[PDB]
């Protein structure tokens, strides 16, 4: 509707809509749907040093979109 | 040094019907739900599906019009030719109607509206409400109310039965 | 005054031909037969008006 | 960018894991070829679903 106008992506909406389905499931079978909604990625380039370097050019989590 | 594509090893193709040819009459609709690369259903036998897209509900019956739905956060039916009735809660994605006589709805999650429970989707909507009013921004606002859309439509899906 | 009734029925017809045309290009030559089915049918009612109107005119 | 290309393994069976490729053309030049499939008999199988 209005996330639209503010540059969200339809991706992002989904994902936040995974998740809130998945909050709203019983607590038994929680933990069998939660598991395809938990952000565990990241993007990182090796650094000069020979570390890493996170990019921050896409949010990993519902709450910073 | 030619790769193979991806889809080659995918042995169920889309079948298309041709439009110089003749009707044929029937009473199945051959329905695959799938969520997140896996079906639920597949190529199923049913009497009809019941689906909620961006514009309104469409009763999907055998023959349907070529069509493509946008789905919105809502419960989905599928009722047998038995006379059973299964009920779904999707949170989104697409569904293709082939005038050939299937449907193949693939969805983000797709998840039996037994499974999820009203008293944790009330209470979340207290917060999520609580929360919007502390909402930083626009964004974080629009973000919340996406929330709340998808919590009121699985409340108002499960007090209806 | 009928070839009001006519003449728009017409455009009717093909302003979906051009619609139908757009959404099914490969199917272009059945709708364009119906189409000029339908304007001789609408067609012979507006010969019907104007047989009358000559009939009311010449005599 | 011209194409996005996955370059993956294909799990065909317990001893067999082939290289296999999904390339997905970018918006403009899929718009353009889902626009030649809808007003062509060419890529037939795709005239309905162009459509």
């Amino acid at each position: 509707s209005s996330w639209r106008d503010h540059g969200i992506s339809y991706l992002k909406y989904l994902n936040v809509c995974t998740e809130t389905l998945h909050s709203t499931v019983k607590e038994s079978r929680r933990a069998k749907y939660e598991r395809w909604s938990k952000p565990c990625y990241t993007a990182q380039r090796p650094d000069g040093a020979g570390g890493q370097e996170t990019i921050d050019k896409v949010p990993i989590h519902t709450k910073d979109y | 040094h030619d790769l193979p594509e991806g889809f080659e090893f995918m042995e169920h193709k889309v079948v298309n019907k041709d439009i110089h040819a003749p009707h044929e009459n029937l009473e199945t609709l051959r329905l695959t739900l799938t969520r997140q690369d896996e079906f639920l259903l597949r190529e199923e036998p049913v009497k009809c599906v019941t689906v909620t897209g961006t514009n309104g509900e469409y009763g999907i019956y055998p023959g349907h019009a070529y069509k493509i739905v946008q789905l919105n956060p809502s419960p989905l039916t599928v009722e047998y030719t038995d006379g059973t009735t299964k009920k779904y809660f999707v949170s989104g994605g697409f569904a293709h109607i082939n005038n050939e006589g299937s449907c193949d709805v693939n969805t983000v999650e797709c998840t039996l509206l037994d499974d999820l429970d009203l008293a944790i989707a009330e209470k979340e909507l207290a917060a999520q409400q609580a929360a919007l009013g502390s909402a930083k921004d626009d964004k974080a606002k629009s973000v919340v109310e996406i929330r709340i859309s998808v919590i009121e439509a699985v409340i108002a899906a499960l007090k209806h039965h | 005054i009928a070839l009001a009734g006519v003449g728009l029925g017409i455009g009717t017809i093909f302003g979906n031909l051009l619609v139908a045309c757009a959404r099914q290009p490969n199917l272009t030559k059945m709708l364009f037969n119906y189409a000029i089915l339908g304007f001789a049918l609408t067609e012979a009612i507006g010969l019907f008006a104007l047989m009358l109107a000559f009939l009311m005119l010449f005599s | 960018a011209d194409r996005y290309q996955v370059i993956f393994n294909r799990f065909v069976s317990a001893g067999v894991q082939r290289n296999a490729v999904y390339n997905i053309p970018s918006y403009e030049k899929w718009k353009e070829d889902l626009a030649d499939a809808a007003s062509s008999d060419n890529q037939k199988n795709r005239y309905l679903f162009a459509n």
